[PDB]
C-alpha cells in the first residue's frame, strides 16, 4: 500500500504510481458549452449552457458544465466534453484529497495553481483539436474585503491562469457575445439574483447569434445550469429559480 | 531461532502498551470516536472518506503514515470507479495486508493499531461497521465497539458492561469518557469525533471545544 | 503467483503484467452493427443489429451486438468488430473480478466509469479509423424508482460518459435514422413488449435508409438480437419472440 | 544449521495448529464448505472460478492474498482462453508452487493450507475433485474429504468412519458438523457454502442462516 | 533454465524469454493461396490451392496451403506467405505445448482464441500490405451433436474471430467466387466425399476468375491440398483421392 | 564452516530417501516407465519431446518446475531448428547445469532426482539411451536400466540381477514391478507408461488400468 | 525527503524529481507585451504595457508583465504569456532558495546564467511558436560605479544571454518602435522620474505603430506597471506616478 | 537481539547529550532562536520559509541535510500551490516521517533533534507554534518553549519557571540566555536570530553583534 504524494497532490500520486490517468499520458466528440461567470455583492456564480454539440449536430441538450469542486469554490469547462469532464473530476479529488491529508483546505489561488498544471498537461491534445479550457471561480476565504471576496480566474491552453475583475467573464462558442451582452447589462455589487438574471440573460444573447449554443428555451424547457458561491459556500441553483428568472427576462 | 516474530510481536505490544487509549463505538447518530490526546495539531482520528473514519495507536508516524496510505487507497477507489463503491471493508482488508507485510519483511514492526469505522448512506437503515487491524496483520469486525492503546482489561469491561444499542451522543461520550477514566486525569483534553448518518455527503465532523464541554461528565 | 490488482481491476491487473493484453497497445475490417435501447417501466433493454460490414459487402449476417456484461447490465458495441468483441469482453471479466475479489458488486456508475476506462485506451485506434463505442444499460439496484431503475449511458471515443434520460437511445450507422423513429414511436413507462417492439421497429426504419444496417428480413429469416434487463436480472430474448413481434409490426 | 526448513515448517504447523478448523466434501449435489468462522464480514471459503471453490486456514492476510492471487489466475487463464479450460488442477498446481516458492525464500513462512475444489459442468457425469496445498507446498487429490485447521486427528477420523457417496445434502452437512464437535461449541457461527453441480454457470453458493438452521444438527 | 510460461502459453513465454521470434517485432514476397472449408456429417475438412503469387508472377504451384494443427483441428493461411507459414507453425507448437504442459489438450474455442491473439499481434505488418488471415476447422470433441462437432472459424486483421455456420467458408483471392460456388453447389449433412467434391470443384471455379488461383489442372498435375477431421482424428487426403475426384468433376 | 554442501547434499538425499521410487529401463519397444504413484491426478511421469519421456522423484513441485523447464526448452529447440534436432543429450545437459546452480546458489537445493528418456526415429535402429540427473547437477548415461526414488540398493541388485536385452514388454512390466516389491504393497497402484518406438512421431503413450492389469505379476 | 540538489538549484531538483514541471517537457492562446528597461543615476527599471493580445484579439488589459525576481534584480517577459508566466515564477523561485540553501544571493551575472539556462530549455516550444523572450534588469551589487550599478541583459531563444549597456533595451511586439523612441529621448546618467518618464513615452510611441500594444490610455484608464531597482532594492512604482507621469507626457 | 532499536537509541541520545544546546521561544514579535554557537560560518538555526524557521542540534552533516530537505520542501509547496499554503505543521510531519525512517532503516540513525518554528501572517492575531521532532520520529507541539541539546534538564526547569506572555525581546533574550548559563561561559558567542511577525513576507531575521550586545545580560 503506497503512502501517498509528497506534496499531497492525488495528480503527483498518479503521476507516479498510474501515469496512465493522467490528461499528459493519451468534430470527432461532442464539446464543451458557453458558460459565463459574474461577481456580485455576496460572492460569485457560474451559470453555463446545455447544448453539446459534435459538428453540426446536436449531442447532448442536458449537459451540466458547471461542478461544484469544493465547498468555497466551482468551475465550468469548456472543450471536448470527455476531456472536459475527466479534468474537472480530478481536479477536484485534487482538492479534496489535499484537505483530507493536510487537514487544511487549499488556499483559492493555490487551488487556481493546481487547475493550471492540469489544464498545462492537457496541452498535447489541445494541439490537436482536443482542447478544453476551464473556468474558474470562489469565494476567497482568505479575502479582506467580504463583498468582494468573489473571484473569477480564466485559462490558457498552455496553462497559463489569469485574474478576472471586471466583474463578468465567459467561455465556449458563445462566450464572445455572452461577455459582449455583460459589458452592458452587468452591474458591480448586486443581488445574487440580479447577477443570475445577467447571466442567464446573457446566455439568451449569446445564442441569438451562436448556434453552438443556443441558451434558454421556454418552448422546449431547456434551462441552464447555475451555481452561486458565498459565505455559505457553494450550491446548486434550483430549476425553478431558473426557468422563473428565464421567463421574467423575455420582455 | 525461528520465532523471531515472538519477539518483533513483543516490540509491538509494548510499544501500544505505553501510550494513550481510543475508544471507537456504535451509537444512535453513527460511530463516535473518543481517544486520548494533548495536542490539538497532531491527531489520531481522522477522515477516511465520505462515509469512513480512521484512528490508531502507537508510534505516530508510523501510524500517520497509513492514515495517510488509506486517503489515497479511498480516493483511488473512488476516482477509478465511483465514491459509493468505496467500502470500509476494502481499506480494512488493505491495511490487514500492509501491517502484515510490514510486519513480516520491515526491519522494525509497526508499532500501532488501526480501526476502520463505515456508516451505512444517508437513507440506507444499515448499522454501523467497525474494524480493527494490528501490528500483525490480524483484523475482526466488531460491531458494538472497539477499544485499544495502552492498558485496554480495565477499559474493555468498563465498556463490555455499559454498552447499549441506540445510545444517545451525549450519554455514549460518557459511556467511553467513563471507561477510560477506569484503567490507566481525563479533562476535555481529547480528541473527539463522530461519523454522523445524518449527513449527506461528508459524514465525518469534529467536536470542537464548547460543544464538547456539554458532552464530558465528571467524576 | 501474483497478488492481482490492488484496486482490485482485472484491466489493472494486466497494466502491468500483460501489458499487450489492453487497447492501448497495439474499411479493412468489419464494422459493428446499429444498436437500440429503450428504458421501461420494469427495466431496460438493448436490441441490436446482425449486419457486419466492411466496404459496401455484407460480411456477417447473424453477428450477435448485445451481449450481458454482467448479472443486472448489459451493452452493445459499434465500430470496429473485432476491437468491440475484444473490449466488451475484457469489461465483462474486469466486472465480474471485481466483484469475485470484493464480494460486492461494483455500482452502476462504478460499471459505467470503467468502461469509460476502456474505451478511452482504444482513443489511438480510433483515431486511426479503428474506433469503437459502446452503448450501455442497467438495472440500477442503488436506485429509488424501481420503476425508474433502468439507465442508458452512451459513449465518446475520448471516454467521454453521458447520461441519457430520455427513454431511449442509440449506436451505429443506423442510429440517426433509429433514434428518429424512436422519438416518435417510443412512449414512456411501458411493457417490456410494447419497448421490445418499438425497438425491433426501430431497426426496421433504420434499415430503409441505411445499407449498413436492413434489420429484420422476413424472407431471409434475419432477426435482431434483444437483451432485457429487470429486477430479476438480464435475460436474451428468444428468436421467437423476436421473429413474432417483426411480423407483427409488418402492417 | 541446514535444517532451518524444520524450523520454519514448524512455525507454520504450530499457526496452523490453533485456529478454527474447516472441511471440505463430495456428496449428491457437488461440494460442501464447512469452516469455523464467527465473522460474517471476513471469510474462508470463496468462489475461485465458474466450478471452483477455495477454502483455507491459517493466517488471514497471508491466505487472503493467495485466495485472489487465484482469482486472478483463474481469470486470466479463462480470458486468454475459454472459461471451460479453467481447471482446478491447474491453480491447484499453481498454489503449490507458489507456496513452496514463499517457504523457501520469504522471510517467514506463509501460515497457510489452502483446499481447491472443482466440480464437473453441468451435464458432465463426473465427480467432484479436491485438492489440498500445504505451506510447504505439497498437495494431495483427496476424492471424498479434506480437514484442515486447529487439530485434525479427532475430526479426521470422525470423518474417516462417517463419510459415503450420494451423501446427502442435509446429511453431510450433519456429517461434517459433527466431526468438527467431536475434537476440539458448534452453534450456527460458522461459514458454508456449496459448489452446487446443478447450476449451469456460476455453481458456487453461500448458504445463508434461515436455510442453514435446518441443517446444523444439535447434540 | 526458465520454468516456463505461467498460463502455459509458448507464446507468452517467447513474449518474456525471446520477443524477436513474435510477429509483433519486426508484392514485395509471394502470397497465400485461396483456401476453402466445409462442415458435414461426420466432421469438418479444409481444401486449399497450390498456386502461390507474387506481383503476376507465378512464384510457387506446390504451396501446401493446409496444415494440421492438433489432433482434432486444422487451418489454413491467406496472405504473405512467409508470415503465414511461421504463423500457422507458432499456432501449433502453441497448442501442444499447452497440452504436454496441463496434460490436457485446448477447448477449441480455447484453440481459436489463441489464434486471434496471434493474428492480432501481426496488426502492424497487416497495415503494412503483409496480412494474413486464417481459416480454422476442428472437430469440437466438447460438442453434443456429434454429427455437428465440425466447425469453421474465420477470422480479421485486427484479430476478431467468427463462427461461421453456413456450412462453408473460404479465404484468400478467389474466396469471393469459391463462396458463391459452395453457395449453390454445397449441401448439409453429407458424404465426406460429396463435401470434399465440393471443395475441390469449388476451387476449379475460383480459378476460373481469379488469375491468382487456378486450382485443378487435370494437364500440368496440379492438385489441391486436403485435410479432414472427424472423430477419429485430422488426416491429410491423399494425391490420388484428389486428382480422381478432380477427373469425376469434369463434366 | 566451507562444506555446507555436504550438508545441502545431505537435505536432498534424505529427502530422496523418503518417498516412493521409480524404475525406468529399456526393451524391444522402446523405454519403460514404472514409478510407484497411488494419484492419477499428479504424475511423476511424463512426455518430454516427441522421442522424450522424463520421469522423477522427490518433491513434487520442484521436480514439477524442472518438468515444465524441460518441455519448454524442447519445443523451443524445436521450433528454432527442427523437431529432428531435439535430443535426449541436450536436455540431459540442460537439466545437470540447472540442478547444480539451483544446488549451488538457491536457499534450499531441490530435493529432486531426474531421467531422461530418449528412443530412436522410427525407421533408426538405433538403442534407447536413458540419462539421470542428480540434486547436485550430475549425469549419468544409462543404457540399460535406472533406479530412483526411496531406498535403491535392493531394487537395484533385482533388477541388476533380472535384467535382459530384448526383453518383451509383459515381461519387463514384470522385471520392474518385481525389482519394487523387494525392497520397501505394489497393486495396480502405480503410474505406468511407455516410448514406443513403433510409433511414428509423438511415441510416449500412457498405460491404462484394464491394459495394466494384464501386465502386473502378482506376488 | 529528499536532500535538494547538489548545486542549490531548485531547477535541478524538478530536473530529478518531478521533471514534469520542467519547461523542457511538455496564435492559440494569448501573447506577452512590449517591455522597456532603463538605466539611471541610481539603479535600472522596468516598465511594461499592460496589453495581451491573441490573434487581433486584446485577451487582457491589466497584464501585469514586469516581475521583482528577488531585492536587487526584475524581469520582463514577452511571448506566450502563460509559459512566460511559469518562467519567470519558476526563475524567482530558483533565486530564492538559492539564497535560503547557500545564506547567499547569487551574484548578477550568476542569475543572469540561469534565466539563460531557463530559456534554453523552453528552446523546444520556441520553435512551434510557443516563444518567450525576457528582459532582466538589477543592481549588481558586486559593481564598483554606485552609479553604474544598474544593469540590463537582452535574451535570445535559443538561450543566450546579452549585456546591453546602450542605456536601454526593450522586448516585445512594440519593442523596435520603443527602442527607437529611447534613441531619441533617452538622456544617460539622470533622474529615477526622468527615466521613468522616458519608459512611459516610449510605450506611447509603440502604441502609435504597434497595434499589439497601445500602451498609457488616459481615457480608459489603462498604465504602464513599472519596477525600479536602487540601492535600497526593488520596488513596485505606484499606479499614482504612472498615471500623473502619463498625464504630464501628453503636450 | 531484537531491541536494536534501545541501543541505536542511545546512540542518538548521547550523542545529542553532548554538543552545546538551543532555546526556542514564544514572544511579542514572534519566535526567538537563541543556540550556542561559537562560529559565524556555520549554523545551527536558518530561514525555512516565510514563516517558518528551523533550528537543530546533533551531528551537523547530518542535521544540515535535514536542513536543506527542508527548504526544498517547503519551496516545493510552495511552488506547486500558493506560498500561503506552506506551514509548518507540513514540515514537522515531514521531519517525522524522515527521522522516523532514517532510524529505522539507515545503518547509523541521525544524531539530530529539530525545532519548527512558525509565526502566522502579517495581519492574522494567530500566536506562533512550534514543533520539535527527534532522532526516532517523535514530534510534540510546544506553544511556549522548547528546549534541546546537551543536558537539558537544568535548563528547561531554567524557562519552566522564567517564561511568560507577551514577553518583551529584550526579556526574552535574556530569558533564554540565562536559562543556558545554569545548566552546563555564555558570552555573546552565540547565534542569535528571530522570526518577527511584524515582517509583511520573509519574516526570518539574524540578530548581528552589535545589536546583540544591547541584548544579553550579564551574570
Amino acid at each position: 500500500l503506497s503512502f501517498g504524494s509528497n506534496l499531497s497532490s492525488f495528480t503527483d500520486y498518479l503521476r507516479g504510481h498510474a501515469p496512465e490517468l493522467l490528461p499528459e499520458n493519451r468534430d470527432l466528440a461532442p464539446h464543451g458549452t458557453t458558460i459565463v461567470a459574474l461577481t456580485y455583492k455576496g460572492g460569485v456564480l457560474l451559470a453555463g449552457d446545455r447544448r453539446a454539440t459534435q459538428g453540426n449536430l446536436i449531442a447532448s441538450r442536458d449537459v451540466e458544465a458547471v461542478y461544484v469542486t469544493d465547498e468555497y469554490s466551482a468551475a465550468g469547462i469548456a472543450g471536448t466534453a470527455g476531456i472536459a469532464i475527466e479534468l474537472v473530476r480530478l481536479f477536484a479529488v485534487e482538492l479534496e484529497h489535499y484537505e483530507k491529508i493536510e487537514g487544511v483546505p487549499l488556499t483559492f489561488d493555490g487551488k487556481a495553481n493546481r487547475l493550471a498544471s492540469m489544464v498545462r498537461g492537457n496541452l498535447g491534445a489541445a494541439m490537436q483539436g482536443l482542447a478544453v479550457v476551464p473556468l474558474l471561480v470562489g469565494y476567497d476565504l482568505d479575502a479582506d474585503d467580504e463583498s468582494r471576496a468573489g473571484r473569477i480566474v480564466s485559462y490558457d491552453v498552455v496553462g497559463g491562469r489569469y485574474e478576472e475583475r471586471a466583474g463578468y467573464h465567459a467561455v465556449g462558442s458563445g462566450s464572445l457575445f455572452a461577455k459582449s451582452a455583460l459589458k452592458k447589462i452587468y452591474s458591480p455589487d448586486s443581488d445574487e439574483e440580479t447577477a443570475l438574471r445577467a447571466a442567464i440573460e446573457s446566455l439568451y444573447d449569446a445564442a441569438d447569434d451562436d448556434s453552438a449554443t443556443g441558451g434558454p428555451d421556454l418552448t422546449r424547457g431547456i434551462y441552464p445550469t447555475a451555481v452561486t458561491i458565498t459565505q455559505a459556500g457553494a450550491v446548486h441553483v434550483s430549476e425553478e429559480t431558473t426557468s422563473e428568472l428565464a421567463r421574467r427576462i423575455v420582455a | 531461532a525461528e520465532q523471531i516474530m515472538r519477539d518483533r510481536s513483543e516490540l509491538a505490544r509494548k510499544g501500544i502498551a505505553r501510550g494513550r487509549s481510543v475508544v471507537v463505538l456504535t451509537f444512535r447518530d453513527g460511530v463516535l470516536f473518543v481517544a486520548e490526546n494533548p495536542s490539538t495539531a497532531l491527531h489520531k482520528v481522522s477522515e477516511l472518506y465520505d462515509r469512513l473514519g480512521f484512528a490508531a495507536v502507537g508510534k505516530y508516524n508510523e501510524f500517520e503514515n497509513l492514515r495517510r496510505a488509506g486517503i489515497v487507497h479511498a480516493d483511488m477507489r473512488g476516482y477509478s470507479y465511483d465514491r459509493r463503491d468505496v467500502t470500509g471493508r476494502s481499506l480494512a482488508n488493505a491495511y490487514a495486508q500492509t501491517l502484515g507485510t510490514i510486519f513480516t519483511e520491515q526491519p522494525k514492526p509497526y508499532e500501532v493499531e488501526i480501526c476502520v469505522a463505515e456508516v451505512g448512506r444517508v437513507g440506507s437503515p444499515k448499522a454501523p461497521q467497525l474494524y480493527r487491524i494490528t501490528y500483525d496483520g490480524s483484523i475482526v469486525d466488531e460491531q458494538h465497539f472497539v477499544v485499544m492503546g495502552g492498558t485496554t482489561e480495565p477499559i474493555a469491561t468498563a465498556m463490555r458492561e455499559s454498552y447499549r444499542a441506540d445510545l444517545d451522543l451525549e450519554a455514549a461520550v460518557g459511556i467511553a469518557v467513563n471507561a477510560l477514566r477506569q484503567g490507566g486525569v481525563d479533562v476535555a483534553s481529547l480528541e473527539v469525533a463522530v461519523l454522523d448518518q445524518s449527513r449527506p455527503r461528508r459524514a465525518f465532523r469534529r467536536i470542537a471545544g464548547t460543544a464538547l464541554e456539554q458532552l464530558v461528565p465528571a467524576e
